[PDB]
């Protein structure tokens, strides 16, 4: 959309695909709809090498296209689908940390590959776990379909557009069966990885975490069975839970904790009778129903994002203030100081940096219909959704300047690297004929100390950049949230 | 009003320094997964790794050049009709 | 040694005027020198930048 | 006239501070199974009086107005809350840990960079020649 995300998807493209293929694609996000002659003359590559481009796109469902006009093939590229490649790693570990290697094996080459067949998974699942055992080399086809089958009945693996002119509009349907397998040929059905269900199991983690390490261990169970039994019937958009009740819950709690009755409800009414307000209680005399709130839970998640920003950056003085004028909105500047006891001068420098920096804004009162700046008001006022927009602005560049510096020093030490790997093969084939010492100090003193010491700096940056990496990209992950459901499609 | 005759650094020494990181074993485990998916994702047939190779005059050295060229099925039929390599 | 060939004197026309707005990072690309004083003259001897 | 001591001031803010947190030791090892009593074991301006008064620090201050700006300062800061409660109007106070850990946003050098618009490749101040990225790398 802006800049700053086209030039993180093009570094994306390019390390992860072809300089062709994601120079057609960084094409394809400054014009929306284009024909197919119009990009391939514009772009100055030639029909071949863009046809390429656009078939890799296809296949991993990057790029839409739609028939036009006549019979005209336009062809779209959404960046929000392509900024989604960071969270692969932790897509894996979550199916990794519930359900084991299988699921794990399953889905990393369901998004390596994007639409594939269940015939190939099971095969190269198969394969790839037979060539990892040594003696046994037995893996029933059964239970690695077991755990797509539980996938599937769980919405984490869903069937894409199948097959129903200049073109064949694709169409959709709430078909999703599963074809009964055939284990030693079925067409037409591709499964492809359900993301925003992947969004909605982060934001219960998320909200169960907040809500653990809050106020009690206890309830964050309470809460996630809460969570558990919407999985079903509660969508993204909707912003209120299904009603629940207290005896329904009861019913549902985990197996090693035994709670009884009255306290449960106990437990639930001090949710409910809390500042925080996730859960709110519609019930009578009698009884009644409990209801998580969504919005306002996530509301409440960026504005502790904006504060942690502003105390790790400003310091904590300056999140006091941040504070106290979120909580009184549109305070005047000499009423901040009486009730923040902090002296006037770094005060008042304390609040035009912030200002300076886009994190406050100042709303005008004039008595007159000339501004009169001397004669009008001043107040100052929090904004959360611009403050969060502005930083998810920010992080992006970040993400491109990390990544930038992690492919900017292994050009320097390259041929070196690449010099000291074809080292490693002279030395390695040798060991197999017969190990020679007087062959080792051959290499125990043909690398000199900087020619070795290169390596052991370059492995530790690389680390450190791709772990902040993840740490950055899932702040633009807890930032996305909050704003996409103020966000009402008109 | 005082005039300053040397121009600040480039690099002005910032006010706080950074904070550490979280470490745990599934944080070790995702980097190297990410690691080792960019590296095989590097080696797959999508990745295009052949924009154009020149070669002005032919050499007897024909045997070390033996590189296997199996494209990805393109699957035309869910793909669209106009466009036919 | 060898000399390297080059062009002698680079006579070409002018086709066509573009007209654009630069960016704050681009004026400091081009810019030289970054002035942060506004005394003008300097009070000793003579006048001199 | 109003005094003003800022080190006084946020020492004895710290001192109020860690006297909750201990109270608040107290009731969690206490754990009485029925934890209403728990979350309603606070301590009142009438303690914290009790508390300024056994500290011995300074007595030129009236009690009521100074401890509850401090507690205001601390509720500012997002370290405890209070609760009033209309009998008499009594006001007890409770400790709150923080919501979310540090994001991993700040982490980042860039987050801590004061030159960020400038900040661009091929040129001048960028991701490559940068001071900051070096001395975090180095650590
Ligand atoms: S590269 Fe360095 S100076 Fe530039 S924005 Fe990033 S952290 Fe700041």
């Amino acid at each position: 959309m802006t800049q700053a995300e086209i030039k993180l998807c093009s570094l994306l493209l390019q390390e992860h695909f072809g300089e062709i293929v994601e120079k057609i694609g960084v094409h394809l996000i400054r014009t929306g709809s284009q024909p197919l002659r119009v990009i391939a003359h514009d772009t100055g590559t030639s029909l071949d090498q863009v046809k390429k481009a656009l078939c890799v796109l296809v296949q991993h469902n990057l790029v839409s296209y739609q028939v036009h006009k006549r019979g005209v093939v336009e062809y779209e590229a959404q960046c929000s689908r392509v900024l989604r490649m960071l969270r692969y790693p932790r897509y894996i570990y979550t199916t990794k940390t519930l359900y084991s290697d299988t699921g794990e094996l399953i889905v990393e080459e369901l998004l390596l590959n994007g639409k594939l067949t269940m015939s190939a998974v099971v095969k190269k699942v198969a394969d790839r776990l037979t060539e990892t055992m040594e003696d046994g080399k037995t893996m029933d086809y059964a239970e690695v379909s077991n755990t797509f089958v539980r996938l599937a009945d769980t919405h984490f693996v869903q069937r894409c557009p199948s097959v129903p002119a200049p073109t064949l509009v694709i169409n959709e349907k709430d078909m999703y069966l599963v074809p009964k397998l055939s284990l030693i040929p079925d067409d037409g059905i591709y499964w492809q990885a359900n993301l925003d269900r992947f969004h909605q199991h982060f934001r219960d983690q998320a909200i169960v975490s907040a809500v653990a390490n809050r106020m009690d261990q206890t309830s964050s169970e309470i809460v996630r069975t809460m969570l558990r039994m919407s999985e079903i019937t509660t969508s993204s958009s909707a912003p209120f839970t299904q009603p629940l009740s207290s005896n329904e819950i009861f019913r549902s709690l985990p197996v090693g904790y035994n709670i009884s009755k009255q306290v449960l409800d106990q437990y639930l009414t001090l949710l409910a009778d809390d500042p925080l307000e996730f859960v709110g209680k519609s019930g009578d005399s009698g009884g009644g129903m409990y209801v998580i709130n969504l919005h306002k839970a996530l509301a409440s998640l960026a504005t502790a994002t904006l504060e942690s920003v502003v105390q790790e950056r400003f310091g904590s003085r300056c999140a006091r203030i941040f504070r106290l004028v979120l909580q009184k909105k549109h305070i005047e500047q000499k009423q901040v100081e009486d009730f923040a006891m902090i002296p006037a001068k770094e005060a008042k420098d304390m609040l035009y940096k912030m200002l300076s920096e886009n994190f406050m804004s100042l709303q005008e009162i004039p008595k007159t219909p000339d501004h009169a700046p001397s004669r009008t008001f001043y107040l100052y006022t929090v904004n959360i959704l611009s403050a969060a927009r502005m930083l998810l602005h920010r992080c992006y560049k970040s993400i491109a300047n990390l990544i930038e510096r992690r492919q900017f020093e292994t050009k320097e030490n390259k041929r070196l690297l690449e010099k000291s790997q074809r080292v490693e093969a002279i030395i390695a084939s040798m060991q197999a004929t017969g190990a020679e010492e007087a062959q080792l100090q051959e290499i125990e003193e043909m690398i000199t100390a900087p020619e070795r010491q290169q390596l052991e700096t370059l492995k530790r940056n690389v680390n450190k950049l791709d772990a902040s990496e993840i740490q950055v990209d899932e702040t633009i992950f807890l930032l996305e949230s909050y704003i996409e459901c103020t966000m009402k499609r008109q | 009003p005082d005039v300053v005759l040397k121009p600040p650094p480039l690099f002005p020494d910032t006010d706080y320094k950074p904070v550490p990181l979280k470490t745990g074993e599934g944080e070790e485990y995702m980097l190297a997964l990410k690691q080792e998916l960019r590296e095989t994702m590097k080696r797959m047939p999508y990745f295009i790794e052949t924009p154009e190779e020149r070669q002005d005059i032919e050499r007897y050295s024909k045997r070390y050049m033996k590189v296997y060229k199996e494209e990805w099925i393109p699957d035309w039929r869910r793909l669209p009709r106009e466009m036919m390599p | 040694v060898k000399e390297q060939f080059r062009e002698t004197d680079v006579a070409k026309k002018i086709s066509h005027i573009c007209f654009g707005m630069k960016s704050p990072e681009e004026m400091r690309q081009q810019a030289h020198i970054q002035v942060v004083s506004k005394n003008l003259y300097s009070q000793d001897n003579q006048h001199a930048p | 006239d109003q005094d003003f001591e800022s080190e006084f001031v946020e020492v004895l803010n710290q001192q109020c501070f860690k006297f909750l947190q201990s109270k608040a030791e107290t009731a969690r090892e206490s754990k009485q199974n029925p934890m209403i009593q728990r979350n309603s074991s606070f301590a009142s301006s009438h303690e914290v009086w009790k508390y300024i008064c056994e500290l011995g620090i300074s007595k030129v201050e009236l009690s009521m107005e100074d401890i509850e700006t401090i507690l205001n300062t601390l509720i500012y800061d997002g370290k405890v809350e209070m609760t009033i409660i209309a009998a008499g109007h009594m006001k007890l106070y409770r400790a709150v840990n923080p919501i979310i850990p540090p994001t991993g946003l700040v982490r980042a050098p860039c987050g801590l960079c004061p030159v960020f618009d400038d900040c661009h490749e091929g040129g001048e101040i960028s991701p490559s020649n940068c001071i900051y990225m070096t001395e975090w790398l180095e650590f």
